[PDB]
């Protein structure tokens, strides 16, 4: 009974919406792997997982944190589907 | 798959003071169980020990989380 | 004794593929110029990847040997001159189709 | 506000070339370029090392400064 920790050391916020019960899936995996999810959008948040288009606010944030990632729930889908860490820039989210 | 379903359908109440508390959320979170908030408490389950106000909950301890994860199944209260 | 800024001090750069007309020479020229450091191939030290061009396989490639790299557009780096200051990266970043 | 002074100078620029890094800053923030080693001869001026190309200006750091403070080029030396 030994859960893989490839999230470890990883501080994530689920920021805004999300469809029927993604949000708990999310919850559950960065869990399961060990990341860390934050309640707010404080200091130590390193990436931002949204299922919305880029935000105003996203600019605002970067503002107080500039080293911020932001990244599609499939990111965090396919690293339990794959069972390892993949690289969050083959699913990020950037300004139309 | 690694992220065995068991407890599915448990929503459980876990103190923060709960002795190795973060190590018990993970593998129940990991294993399909829900967290109730503090404030919702009393729509829980399942409840860890020292419960009040929630007497229709299913009694459960930090044993109980690990024997059902050996077994790989819900296994009788404890 | 002339003082040009230096907002790209300590962040290492590699200009990507092709770029339009005098692009190129206009890129070096700015991030030389704001005391950025420019990588003449996509080595261990490259942190900002520059590219004109649609997302790339050899993205993915580079990703396995240095997993900290970011992707960005040029309109990151003329915007920064625009401005004279770092902007952040992210609002001008490369993702895959 | 960049000024555009080295406009059309090719430079060789020896690595070892005392303050090496400022003077590569400027020169090519004011609009000049660099010769890699292999491309000599398309060096027009080279600073330092005669040998390497006689053919080509002779200039020295100096040169670079005397330049930008005169926002011209200047003759080399
Ligand atoms: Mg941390």
């Amino acid at each position: 009974p030994e859960l893989p920790d490839f999230f470890e050391g990883k501080h994530f916020f689920l920021y805004g919406e999300f469809p029927g019960d993604e949000r708990r899936r999310l919850i559950r995996y960065v869990t399961a792997f060990n990341g860390e999810l934050e309640d707010r959008m404080n200091e130590r948040v390193q990436f931002v997982i949204t299922a919305q288009e880029w935000d105003p606010n996203f600019e605002e944030a970067l503002m107080e944190n500039p080293s911020l990632a932001f990244v599609r729930p499939r990111w965090i889908y396919s690293c339990n589907e794959k069972q390892k860490l993949l690289p969050h820039q083959l699913y990020g989210v950037v300004p139309q | 798959k690694v992220l065995l379903d068991i407890f599915t359908g448990v929503r459980l109440y876990l103190p923060p003071s709960t002795p190795d508390f973060s190590r018990l959320r993970r593998y129940f979170v990991a294993f399909d169980g829900d967290l109730v908030q503090e404030f919702d408490m009393t729509s829980a389950t399942h409840v860890l020990g020292s419960r009040d106000k929630n007497p229709a909950a299913q009694q459960v301890s930090p044993e109980w989380i690990w024997a059902c994860i050996r077994k790989r199944r819900l296994v009788a209260p404890s």
